[PDB]
């Protein structure tokens, strides 16, 4: 514990941050943060606005990520929030499904990104959402819950043979 | 006996979740009814 | 050594003992029931 | 002599708590104190009234009047036991001992109590002293001394069938019951008011038909709520003579949606400066109007704040937030809409509530048993 | 409908009654009457518990 | 000065009797008893010396000025007793040295003669045999001089009392341990002494010497012997892996030593909290508020004793990160008003949907929260807050448009109250559906799949919990 | 010693293993036992059966009954009968020879 100051260790920690939150590592990203109590709390702010960054990544928010994403007036942080990038493209491209019913296309333009691109074939081909006039469509899935009726049948099999067999011990 | 280490250091709660809903907004409130009767 | 721990950790295996003690105040109930 | 000591008790709640309200209380209080010969029971409203500049002599020559009083008795004793009649002494000084223990403290009441309750065979005397136990522990408010006794006064009531204590212990359990957030059984205790001799913690039968009718707006919905306070008679002459009893009751059953909160602000604002209400009147409120919001919405499934700002007030944002509280607290299904102006109702309320109290006993019973269960075995 | 003569529910845009009822809830009662007794039963159990504790 | 005169002779006499007789008595049962007892792990009169030191941990502390356990010192230390018959004159000397400190005053050696009053266990070739003797009077005389809380000069000696206690480890670990369980007794002993040597390691700097030290000690354990220093060594080694931030916790995950079986309900319980907060620091919930409250209502034994309002308070947080969340002040005390109210208006803020009361509290209360090292609850809380508050809009509304309960919840825009509410969908807290054209958001509701489901798996639980209740009920019921 | 101290021990190893696995057996054969010597106990009834009066009960296990002859005793009871069902005034079967609680 003598610890003299160097030249990138406030912003080190934020790269680590920044790529062991593209791990998405949040277990790490959570016990990364301890070493350094009020440092990454009080002040520096390529700790604070990463973190911050990930404080709009906690519920939902998109394109307020893009705009602290579009400033960092420190280095590069190109290679990783790249990755992060993608993983907000797999974002919007997983809560597409939800309840979207119909969209039309150039706000998802806005929010995906790239305005007339083959990444629109991308997203309408790989996903589902089906490029029609002016729209993604959206299809419908149903469970029914039908057979089962059995699986809970067979679960309360397990559970109540278990009812039993404790009741039943005797040794 | 159970010494407990030191290095370290109804009529009350139900109606406390029912205040935990009253504490913020509107403690004694019987006024703003009277106070709103007249605004709109 | 090895002729040292060895009995020390059988030693430790006693409490099945105690579950004969268990036991056999049970078939002591169940033989002066009977 | 316990009969003018509850004003007391009620001067101690309602001096000390509003901060403004501290001249009236202290006057009477002064002139409730200073005779009597009261020393003990206000050390604390000592220390919260004023200095009371000469504490010298004013008081300890009122001490010295009750050392006299006291030692006369206690000098009487031997003179007492020339003749031994009932055990005359300890039948004369035990309610002068409640005397010196109107103005002592509890200690005085502890022992004495417990000294002349093995006199008697008589148990009528032991009835007065478990009178005497309920009333002074609801004086310190001791919620658990007198649950003991209740138990063991009514092993002394019931016996058979009985006027006096039955009567009686009806009346106190049901302050008891009103102490708590006990309400039903509060209603059920104060279910007779027919007999209710005028008393002195029945200090008026009018206050008692007050509270009789302020706990009945709550416990039952109507399965005897006009049969008892509407179509009944005994109750409908004294409810008929204040017009701020008969007012609620005619308003809510004749659900005129504008004068509620005027009548509840009336009686809200003499609930506030009421004892035996403190922890009681906040929840009392949203229970005020929860069951009118009840009776309103059980009607019309096709409703919305369209219908609520002429029949029953202004300020749609207040009909809004509060109904939007009241729904989310799990309380009086219904869906409300936004801008649509539609207030729709779930007309069945009865597949959950089916099975919440069981899951929600289960749950206090289990944390019980749990920690108990663990308690032995180290 | 507020006397329970009835099990009714209106219409104001459509003046329709509709009549619908679910009596049974014994379930509430039948286990509820049970666990508020039991407390007791813990409570009483509370002093031989002090008494074996000390 | 005379009353003073007269103040001094009777504070002695009375702890020189009973000060005395419980470590004559309780130690003479401990040190002869221990030859037999099958299970002398700690003997019985070695649970009564656990109660002697709860008695002096709050009769005496220091070593004793006025002249009272000053002379104890140079009496219990001046011991050879080579065999029984070379005792008795010793015996004798329990109370020769009494009426020494009676007919004259006694002599406060302090701090001197502290290393000369530990060359008397090598008096005229003295015993290495009963080591639980030399280890009780290595512990009860040396760790009141820690109780003394000096700290000048003698930590030093503090610590060289260590070093000869590190020789009794040396006769610990190689004097004759076969069957004994001297080695056991100290055991106990040495989680009494690691507790005070740690404390000593508390006013000084961290002992990463003594951190190896400390992990020898703990595998030294389950090898040679096998019972209740491992519990105690390993909360030992926790108490500040847990206070430094790294590796540390995987380790606590890939240690297979949760399980020493038995720790007297006290090491027991308060290892089942420390593994709890650590389990809490990863974010995992469900898994952590099961021991929180075990570990709660585990060692209750007192009214609030402190550290139980440690866990009473670290137990909610996890729950104010959960979305279900309980009245903290069911268990208040005249003594927590303080500790708890700041926290319970955390809570109160949690316990409605709004933000800006929550954001306040933050910048109010984080000096509070660098004392209680918990910064982790305010980077992710107000997703659960925020959680909590569109559920319970979205219970009140069957039909919500998002540029109304944005700005209710100050979202400062219409087009990320789709984002939020899309992921209450794809987190699955609503089923609620949206135009995305109008922007309004309906919700339906459902039940039987509730009733079909959801109930037995509770009462499954309930069950297992009371058939559990029911096993280990006879199970300790039979032993008589 | 300790190869004679330490084989000397798979003995007493091999011996607990031993009544470990007896004492179950011994447990579960004794509740056989007990239901049969409960039906043993009950052929006492059968067709001979005198009604006395039940008067009183010394203790657990004793009672007193004055039967229709006349006179009164002091008779012994069976453990069968469950005590909820006696002590106002029942009339009780009685044994003929040995002349008691039935």
């Amino acid at each position: 514990e003598q610890l003299p100051e160097s030249a990138y260790m406030h912003q080190l920690l934020g790269l680590n941050l920044l790529f062991l939150l593209s791990q998405n590592r949040v277990a790490e990203f959570h016990t990364e943060l301890e070493r350094l109590p009020a440092k990454d709390i009080q002040t520096n702010v390529y700790i604070k606005h990463p973190v911050s960054l990930e404080q709009y990544l906690m519920e939902g928010s998109y394109n307020k990520v893009f705009l602290a994403k579009g400033n960092i007036p420190a280095e590069s942080y190109t290679f990783f929030i790249d990755i992060l990038l993608d993983t907000i493209r797999d974002e919007i491209a997983g809560c597409i499904e939800k309840a979207y019913e119909k969209i039309l296309f150039t706000e998802a333009t806005r929010i995906l990104f790239f305005n007339t691109p083959k990444k629109m074939t991308d997203y309408a081909k790989k996903r589902g959402w089906v490029l029609g006039p002016n729209n993604y469509y959206s299809f419908a899935s149903q469970q029914q819950k039908p057979e089962d009726t059995t699986i809970p049948s067979t679960e309360l099999a397990k559970q109540v043979i278990e009812y039993a067999r404790q009741l039943e011990m005797i040794v | 006996m159970s010494e407990k280490k030191q290095p370290v250091d109804e009529d009350n709660w139900d109606d406390d979740n029912v205040e935990d809903d009253f504490s913020n907004q509107l403690r004694a409130e019987l006024e703003k009814h009277g106070y709103k009767m007249e605004t709109s | 050594y090895l002729s040292k721990i060895e009995e020390l950790q059988l030693i430790v295996n006693d409490k099945s003992q105690n579950l004969r003690r268990l036991q056999a105040q049970r078939n002591e109930l169940n033989a002066k029931v009977r | 002599p316990k009969n003018p000591d509850l004003r007391i008790a009620q001067l101690r709640f309602l001096l000390s708590l509003p901060e403004h309200r501290g001249d009236a209380a202290v006057r009477d209080e002064l002139m409730a104190a200073v005779r009597d010969n009261n020393m003990a029971p206000y050390y604390e409203a000592l220390c919260k009234s004023l200095d009371w500049q000469i504490d010298v002599d004013l008081l300890n020559k009122m001490k010295k009047a009750n050392e006299d009083e006291l030692k006369r008795l206690d000098e009487e004793l031997e003179d007492a036991e020339k003749n031994l009649g009932e055990s005359e002494i300890r039948d004369a000084m035990m309610a002068k001992a409640e005397y010196l223990c109107r103005i002592g403290d509890k200690e005085g009441a502890l022992t004495a109590f417990r000294k002349t309750y093995d006199k008697t065979v008589a148990l009528g005397h032991r009835l007065d002293i478990v009178f005497y136990l309920l009333r002074i522990g609801l004086f310190y408010m001791d919620n658990d001394l007198i649950t003991r006794n209740t138990e063991k006064a009514k092993s002394l009531i019931e016996e058979g069938g009985d006027w006096d204590r039955r009567n009686r212990l009806k009346v106190y359990q049901g302050l008891y019951c009103v102490a708590i957030r006990d309400f039903k059984q509060a209603a059920e205790l104060f279910l007779d008011t027919v007999s209710t001799f005028t008393s002195y913690e029945l200090m008026d039968y009018k206050t008692f038909v007050t509270y009789t009718v302020y706990v009945s707006m709550i416990a039952l919905e109507r399965p005897d709520l006009r049969e008892k306070v509407i179509k009944g008679a005994e109750i409908l002459e004294v409810l008929h003579s204040l017009p701020a009893v008969r007012q609620y009751l005619f308003s809510l059953y004749e659900c005129r949606y504008s004068v509620f909160f005027q009548s509840l602000a009336v009686v809200e604002q003499e609930m506030k400066k009421d004892w035996l209400f403190a922890p009681h009147y906040r929840y009392y409120v949203r229970e005020m109007r929860i069951h009118a919001y009840s009776q309103l919405l059980e009607s019309y499934r096709s409703l919305t704040l369209g219908y609520m700002a002429e029949a029953f007030g202004v300020g749609v944002e207040f009909i809004d937030q509060e109904l939007s509280r009241f729904i989310a607290a799990g309380r009086l299904h219904c869906k409300i809409d936004k801008v649509n102006e539609i207030v729709e109702t779930n007309r069945p309320d009865s597949k959950n509530w089916q099975y919440q109290e069981t899951i929600k006993k289960g749950d206090l019973l289990l944390n019980r048993v749990q920690k108990l269960s663990r308690v032995i075995n180290m | 409908i507020l006397d329970k003569k009835f099990h009714g529910i209106l219409d104001q845009g459509e003046g329709v009654l509709i009549i619908f009822d679910e009596p049974p809830v014994d379930k509430t009662y039948e286990a509820a009457l049970e666990t508020i007794q039991n407390m007791s039963k813990v409570v009483d159990s509370l002093y031989n518990k002090a008494k074996k504790l000390t | 000065p005379p009353g003073g005169g007269e103040q001094e002779p009777p504070p002695p006499p009375a702890p020189q009797d009973v000060e005395m007789k419980e470590e004559a008595a309780t130690g003479g049962g401990s040190t002869g008893e221990a030859d037999g007892k099958t299970a002398a792990a700690a003997a019985e009169h070695s649970q009564r010396e656990l109660d002697t030191v709860t008695l002096e941990d709050i009769k005496e502390h220091v070593k004793q000025l006025e002249k009272a356990v000053s002379g104890k010192e140079p009496r219990f230390v001046l011991r050879a007793l080579r065999m029984l018959p070379s005792t008795s004159r010793r015996l004798n000397h329990y109370v020769l040295y009494k009426a020494v400190q009676g007919f004259f005053t006694s002599n406060n050696a302090t701090r001197d003669f502290l290393l000369p009053f530990l060359e008397e266990p090598m008096d005229t070739e003295a015993d290495l045999q009963f080591r639980p003797r030399t280890g009780k009077a290595a512990s009860t005389p040396l760790l009141p001089e820690v109780e003394a809380y000096l700290q000048l000069l003698v930590v030093i000696f503090m610590m060289n009392s260590k070093r000869y206690k590190e020789a009794q480890k040396i006769s610990d670990d190689l004097m004759q341990k076969i069957s004994t369980q001297n080695r056991r007794a100290l055991d106990l002993v040495a989680a009494k002494c690691y507790y005070y040597h740690a404390r000593v390691y508390e006013f000084l700097d961290k002992l990463d010497v003594v951190r190896s030290f400390l992990h020898a000690r703990l595998r030294t354990a389950t090898l040679r012997h096998d019972a209740d220093g491992q519990a105690t060594l390993l909360n030992l080694l926790l108490r500040n892996y847990l206070h430094y931030s790294l590796y540390d916790q995987a380790e606590k995950l890939v240690s297979k030593s949760v399980f020493p079986e038995q720790a007297n309900n006290n090491e027991w319980a308060r290892y089942l909290y420390y593994t709890g907060r650590i389990k809490a620091i990863q974010l995992e919930y469900s898994e952590a508020r099961r021991t929180m409250t075990n570990a709660l209502r585990k060692a209750p034994q007192h009214t609030a004793v402190g550290f139980k309002q440690t866990v009473h308070k670290l137990l909610i947080v996890v729950e104010l990160l959960l979305g279900e969340i309980p009245d903290r002040l069911q268990f208040r005390q005249p003594s927590l008003k303080r500790s708890l109210m700041p926290y319970f208006l955390l809570t109160q803020a949690v316990r409605t949907g709004n933000l800006a009361k929550f954001n306040q509290v933050l910048d109010q209360f984080g000096e509070k929260f660098q004392a209680d090292g918990t910064y982790t609850l305010i980077i992710r809380l107000r997703h659960n807050v925020i959680k909590t508050g569109v559920r319970m809009i979205s219970l009140s509304y069957s039909r919500i448009s998002l540029a109304d309960i944005a700005q209710k919840l100050q979202l400062d825009s219409p087009e990320d109250a789709e984002f939020i509410v899309a992921k209450a969908i794809r987190d699955g807290v609503i089923e609620a559906s949206i135009n995305h054209e109008k922007g309004y958001v309906q919700s339906k509701e459902m039940i039987d799949i509730y009733s079909t489901r959801e109930p037995q798996l509770a009462f499954h639980q309930r069950i297992s919990f009371c058939l559990d209740i029911h096993n280990m009920s006879v199970k300790a019921m039979r032993f008589p | 010693d300790l190869y004679s101290r330490y084989k000397k021990l798979q003995q007493e190893l091999e011996f607990l293993e031993v009544q470990e696995e007896y004492i179950k057996d011994e447990q579960k054969n004794l509740k056989k036992e007990f239901l049969h010597a409960q039906e043993e106990v009950k052929r006492i009834q059968s067709i001979p059966l005198v009604i006395g009066q039940f008067l009183e009960a010394v203790d657990q296990n004793t009672a007193i009954v004055g039967s229709t002859t006349g006179s009164n005793y002091y008779v012994r009871i069976l453990s069968t009968i469950d005590r909820e069902l006696l002590k106002p005034n029942a009339s009780v079967a009685l044994h003929k020879h040995s002349n008691a609680l039935v």
